[PDB]
RNA sequence: UGUACAACGGGGUAUUGUAAGCAGUAGAGUAGCCUUGUUGUUACGAUCUGCUGAGAUUAAGCCUUUGUUGUCUGAUUUGU
RNA sequence: GAUAACCGCAGCAGGUCUCCAAGGUGAACAGCCUCUAGUUGAUAGAAUAAUGUAGAUAAGGGAAGUCGGCAAAAUAGAUCC
RNA sequence: UCUUGGUGGUAGUAGCAAAUAUUCAAAUGAGAACUUUGAAGACUGAAGUGGGGAAAGGUUCCACGUCAACAGCAGUUGGA
C-alpha cells in the first residue's frame, strides 16, 4: 500500500503501565510507545520527539498521563538507512484532552 | 453421571428455587436488573 | 564533540555555577575551537553562550 | 425471599449480601456493603453523605 | 461462566431450617449442545 | 455442649479462644467471664479450644463478686462479636462479647439477661431462653 | 481476507462521592461610599446552595460492539 | 582532602582535624520541601515462581506464643486541669 | 595436609541487588544504556553530594594525542 504516512492516534498508557514500578512508569511509557508504533506502522525504527518526551515525563517518574495522543509519521530512512529503510516520528499533538478522540490520518497537505 | 444410586435423603431431594442473583458480580452490585437499577435511581444526567 | 572544557571556561567566566551556562547545540562546530578565555567571552558577546537565568524561588505563599 | 432496607445508605439489600449490627441496645444494623458499614462504624450522619437515601429526601433530589 | 447465589426452600424434615430459606453458592456451567462425530468400539482383552 | 443442650447446632465460627475475657450479662455479680476451655472441644495439636455462641464454656470470673472470683463454673455464650454466617447467608454480629453462667447442667444462676442473646443460643439452652428478653 | 484480529472510540458494569466554570438576596462578619437600603452598595471572607448521584476512573486477567483506522506469506526443519 | 587523589592489599558503604552556612514549616543546626552551587555516579534489559531481605496491613481473640512479651504494636507535640 | 611452578572439575556457576532515577533527540565515532551538547525528570537541601583548608599524597592539576592493559558491564570517557 502506501509507505509514508501519518496517523495520529491514542494509546491508552493507564492500562499499559498498570502495576508497574513507580521508578519505572516514565521509562516503560517511552518504550510501550515505541511497541505502540512498531504495531501501527510496522516498521523496527521508532524516533520519538524529544517535546514527547517532555510529555511523558511532564509530572515527574510515575505521573504519566492515562491517555497520549501521538501523532506518529512513517517515513522515509535517510544517509545510509538500517536494516529497515522505514522509520516512524512519534509527535506529541497539542490537545486540551486525550479522550474521546479516533485515529484519523493527517495528510501533509 | 453419578457412579452409584444415591438415596441419602440430600439427594432425591426436589429442588425449586425461588429467586437467582443476578447483580453484578464485577463489584458489590447492588440491582438485579437494569430496570430496577433505572427505578430506583430515577433519571440521570445520561443522554436519550 | 568535547565540550566539557567549554562550559567549565564558561562557568568561570560569566560567573555562575556550570548548572548556569548554555552552549549552542547548533553552533557545537565553533564552540569546540574556544579553548581559550577569550574566545569563550566572543561566544558569550555573539549569544553563543547564553547565562540561563535563576530558578524561581517565590516567596508569594509565604508572604 | 424479603429485600431488607439499608439502615445506613438505603440502599435495597438482598439475600446474602452485607452484614446485619446488633448494637448493645439490641437494635438491628443492616448494612448492604462494606461502605455503609464503614462509615456507620466512623460515626458518619447519613444525612451529610451526599449519595445515600436520606441525603436525597433531605435535599429534595429526585422527587 | 461462574457462580451465583440462590433462594429456596429447604425440605428436610427434622433439620432446624425445614421449610425455611437457605441461600446456596451455585456453579453456573454454560453447556451448549454437542455434536457427535464419532463412534469408537473397545474389545475386553487380557491386558485391558 | 456436652449434655443439657436441647436440640444441634449448625456450625457458627468461633470467636472465643482461651484466655478471651467476655462480659457476663447476668445478675449474679460476676462482670466479666474469662474463658478457660470450651466443652466439646476436638483435640488438635496447638489449636487453641475456642468458644462459640450458644457453646457451653468452663470459665472463671476476674471482675465481679468475691465469692463469684477464684473458681471454675460453666458459662454459656449468648453474645459473639466475631460475624457469622447463618443458613439464610446472614451476617451478623453483636457489639460484645457476653455469656451467662450456668450449672454444668444448663441451669441458670443469674434469672435476668441484660442484652440481646443469639437466637442460636436461645434455641439450644431453654433456660437462657426463659430469662432472655429480645433474642437478637 | 474473515459472521478474522488489533488499536482507539461507543454502550453496559463498577468504584468514589457531587468536578471545573459560572451564578446566588446563603455566609460569622469587617472595612469604606453614602445620592443611607431595611432581602443597599464597594472590598475581603472559611463555608454553603444551584447547574450536579456530578466529575473522574473502568481491564491492565470485566462484559459488549454493525463505528473509525490498520493488519494478514518472515525463518527453520521433518519421509515409512 | 575523600562513596576514586589519604590509611585500610583496591576506584573498599570503614576511618580521618577544621572554617563559611539561604527561604518555609517548627521550639529547633530535628524531620520534610525549595533557592545558590553541585551531582544524576553505583553492569544492564525482560519477567513477576518459590524461599528470602526490607517495608506494610490484617476479621474475632489479645501473650493462650516463648526460657523469657524477643520483635512489633501502643504512647508521643503543645495548652489547661 | 612435602617444596616451587603449572593446571583442572566445580563453572560460564555463585554472583556483579546499600546510598530514590533515569529518559528523549542530536553530535562524535567502526562501535554509544554509560561520551559531549540541548531538553526533561530528579536528588544532596547550607552540621550539603556546595566553596576552602590541616595531616597525608605527590603531579593525581591543565592541554593535546590515545584506548593494548586498568575503570570486576561497556567506553569514543578517565585520577588510565
Ligand atoms: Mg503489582
Ligand atoms: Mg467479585
Ligand atoms: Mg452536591
Ligand atoms: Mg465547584
Ligand atoms: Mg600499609
Ligand atoms: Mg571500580
Ligand atoms: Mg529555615
Ligand atoms: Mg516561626
Ligand atoms: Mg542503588
Ligand atoms: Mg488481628
Ligand atoms: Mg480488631
Ligand atoms: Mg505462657
Ligand atoms: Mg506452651
Ligand atoms: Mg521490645
Ligand atoms: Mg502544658
Ligand atoms: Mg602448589
Ligand atoms: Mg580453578
Ligand atoms: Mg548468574
Ligand atoms: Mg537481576
Ligand atoms: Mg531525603
Ligand atoms: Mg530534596
Ligand atoms: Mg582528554
Ligand atoms: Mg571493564
Ligand atoms: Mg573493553
Ligand atoms: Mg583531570
Amino acid at each position: 500500500l502506501k509507505d509514508v504516512v501519518t496517523r495520529e492516534y491514542t494509546i491508552n498508557l493507564h492500562k499499559r503501565l498498570h502495576g508497574v514500578s513507580f521508578k519505572k512508569r516514565a521509562p516503560r511509557a517511552v518504550k510501550e510507545i515505541k511497541k505502540f508504533a512498531k504495531l501501527h506502522m510496522g516498521t523496527d525504527d521508532v524516533r520519538l520527539a524529544p517535546e514527547l518526551n517532555q510529555a511523558i515525563w511532564k509530572r515527574g517518574v510515575k505521573g504519566v498521563e492515562y491517555r497520549l495522543r501521538l501523532r506518529i509519521s512513517r517515513k522515509r530512512n535517510e544517509e545510509e538507512d538500517a536494516k529497515n529503510p522505514l522509520f516512524s516520528y512519534v509527535e506529541p499533538v497539542l490537545v486540551a484532552s486525550a479522550k474521546g478522540l479516533q485515529t484519523v490520518v493527517v495528510e501533509e497537505d | 453421571k453419578s457412579l452409584y444410586t444415591n438415596t441419602s435423603r440430600k439427594a432425591l431431594e426436589e429442588v425449586s428455587l425461588k429467586w437467582i442473583d443476578t447483580a453484578s458480580k464485577f463489584g458489590k452490585g447492588r440491582f438485579q436488573t437494569p430496570a430496577e437499577k433505572h427505578a430506583f435511581m430515577g433519571t440521570l444526567k445520561k443522554d436519550l | 564533540a568535547n565540550l566539557r572544557t567549554q562550559k567549565r571556561l564558561a562557568a568561570s567566566v560569566v560567573g555562575v555555577g556550570k548548572r548556569k551556562v548554555w552552549l549552542d547545540p547548533n553552533e557545537t562546530s565553533e564552540i569546540a575551537q574556544a579553548n581559550s578565555r577569550n574566545a569563550i567571552r566572543k561566544l558569550v558577546k555573539n549569544g553563543t553562550i547564553v547565562k540561563k537565568a535563576v530558578t524561581v524561588h517565590s516567596k508569594s505563599r509565604t508572604r | 425471599m424479603k429485600v431488607e432496607i439499608d439502615s445506613f445508605s438505603g440502599a435495597k439489600i438482598y439475600p446474602g449480601r452485607g452484614t446485619l449490627f446488633v448494637r448493645g441496645d439490641s437494635k438491628i444494623f443492616r448494612f448492604q456493603n462494606s461502605k455503609s458499614a464503614s462509615l456507620f462504624k466512623q460515626r458518619k450522619n447519613p444525612r451529610r453523605i451526599a449519595w445515600t437515601v436520606l441525603f436525597r429526601k433531605h435535599h429534595k433530589k429526585g422527587i | 461462566a461462574g457462580m451465583t447465589t440462590i433462594v429456596r426452600d429447604l425440605d428436610r424434615p427434622g433439620s432446624k431450617f425445614h421449610k425455611r430459606e437457605v441461600v446456596e453458592a451455585v456453579t453456573v456451567v454454560d453447556t451448549p449442545p454437542v455434536v457427535v462425530v464419532g463412534v469408537v468400539g473397545y474389545v475386553e482383552t487380557p491386558r485391558g | 455442649s456436652g449434655n443439657g443442650a436441647q436440640g444441634t447446632k449448625f456450625r457458627i465460627s468461633l470467636g472465643l479462644p482461651v484466655g478471651a475475657i467476655m462480659n457476663c450479662a447476668d445478675n449474679s455479680g460476676a462482670r466479666n467471664l474469662y474463658i478457660i476451655a470450651v466443652k466439646g472441644s476436638g483435640s488438635r495439636l496447638n489449636r487453641l479450644p475456642a468458644a462459640s455462641l450458644g457453646d457451653m464454656v468452663m470459665a472463671t470470673v476476674k471482675k465481679g463478686k468475691p465469692e463469684l472470683r477464684k473458681k471454675v463454673m460453666p458459662a454459656i455464650v449468648v453474645r459473639q462479636a466475631k460475624s457469622w454466617r447463618r443458613r439464610d447467608g446472614v451476617f451478623l454480629y453483636f457489639e460484645d462479647n457476653a455469656g451467662v453462667i450456668a450449672n454444668p447442667k444448663g441451669e441458670m444462676k443469674g434469672s435476668a439477661i441484660t442484652g440481646p442473646v443469639g437466637k442460636e443460643c436461645a434455641d439450644l439452652w431453654p433456660r437462657v431462653a426463659s430469662n432472655s428478653g429480645v433474642v437478637v
